DNA sequence: ACCGAATGACATGCATGCATACAGGATGTATATACCTGACACGTGCCTGGAGACTAGGGAGTAACCCCCTTGGCGGTTAAAACGCGGGGGACAGC
DNA sequence: CCGTCCCCCGCGTTTTAACCGCCAAGGGGATTACCCCCCAGTCCCCAGGCACGTGCCAGATATATACATCCCGTACGCACGCACATCATTCGAT
């Protein structure tokens, strides 16, 4: 009895949607809480400039969504919709990230 | 019977061989097409660096430097031909 | 120049990161110069896959 | 071969499945609206690095020679290419 | 999963054109020799640029509302099958 939209519709409002827009997407404060931990055995008691924190997050996010991009057209590729494990493992392997 | 668009001097054998030694197993007809498209793009760059050293240098031979180097640029450095 | 005219082109007179992507991205000749970099709070290029409209 | 009565055939009604345009309904989006202000654009020193003039001497552009190695040509074999085809299994489509 | 079919492939002719081997020439890479004009370098001088404040501005940021969009149900069409009566045909006597 209750309005509901078919799968997938909701989807593709937000790809209309967070593509326009030009925020961040991880939440902040965990991923910089994530760069100490990363970082923490490479030096020790390293103080980041909060300046070159995000500094990853601007260009960290702008890797993951050039991975994203690129398996879609495998998953497209493979006649398929949805991404899956499967095709990152090819996507990084023709730019040669993995292999 | 050789006066014609020497692109096609690349014959359908020879690109059957390259294919093999990347480990492809079956070649579909229509490839023999596409992949002439492919290489001619990749020697219009590379040449296109090649002549402008040598335009530059005042000599009128390209010179196995001019191309190693112009290799270099596109990162694919080729090693053996100098250096 | 390329990038006055789009934020024009979006009522807003002031150039931010998001107007000037689009001016590198969009044009063809540039975007081969900028190919590798990743301007920060660029935002991307809107652009759907055709596959991924639905049915109708 | 038609009347006569029964019956398969011809034509249709009936009912339904299906398609579908749409309107309703809700949701969401875009608009034009207010308010607000970090944060822009000069302004104003204030200074050191860009500008003027000066010499000085390599370093590049000249001419002038050479030679080598590229391009040209030119017969021979023979290897690889161009061509046909026979058929199967790899793509393809569908459930 | 079923199953389809075609379209590459081996494999076999036969045309050829790379392949070499050699021949020939000189264009032209490479090198020497000269020299000048040209950039480095110093000294001096100065305005061009950066730092600092400043406010104002409009630029942004939030509101509320009109409008657009999607989706389900709906009904409506419609061609359908089913089903019928009737048009039509057949078996018997005429």
């Amino acid at each position: 009895k209750p309005h509901r939209y078919r799968p997938g519709t909701v989807a593709l409002r937000e790809i209309r949607r967070y593509q326009k827009s030009t925020e961040l997407l991880i939440r902040k404060l965990p991923f910089q809480r994530l760069v100490r931990e990363i970082a923490q055995d490479f030096k020790t008691d390293l103080r980041f400039q909060s300046s070159a924190v995000m500094a990853l997050q601007e260009a960290s996010e702008a890797y993951l969504v050039a991975l994203f991009e690129d398996t879609n057209l495998c998953a497209i590729h493979a006649k398929r919709v949805t991404i899956m494990p499967k095709d990152i493992q090819l996507a990084r392997r023709i730019r040669g990230e993995r292999a | 019977k050789v006066l014609r668009d020497n692109i096609q001097g690349i014959t359908k054998p020879a690109i059957r061989r390259l294919a093999r030694r990347g480990g492809v197993k079956r070649i579909s007809g229509l490839i023999y097409e596409e992949t002439r498209g492919v290489l001619k793009v990749f020697l219009e760059n590379v040449i296109r660096d090649a002549v402008t050293y040598t335009e530059h240098a005042k000599r009128k031979t390209v010179t196995a430097m001019d191309v190693v180097y112009a290799l270099k640029r596109q990162g694919r450095t080729l090693y053996g031909f100098g250096g | 120049e390329l990038a006055g005219n789009a934020a024009r082109d979006n009522k807003k007179t002031r150039i931010i990161p998001r107007h000037l992507q689009l001016a590198v991205r969009n044009d063809e000749e540039l975007n081969k110069l900028l190919g590798r970099v990743t301007i920060a709070q660029g935002g991307v290029l809107p652009n759907i896959q055709s596959v991924l409209l639905p049915k109708c």
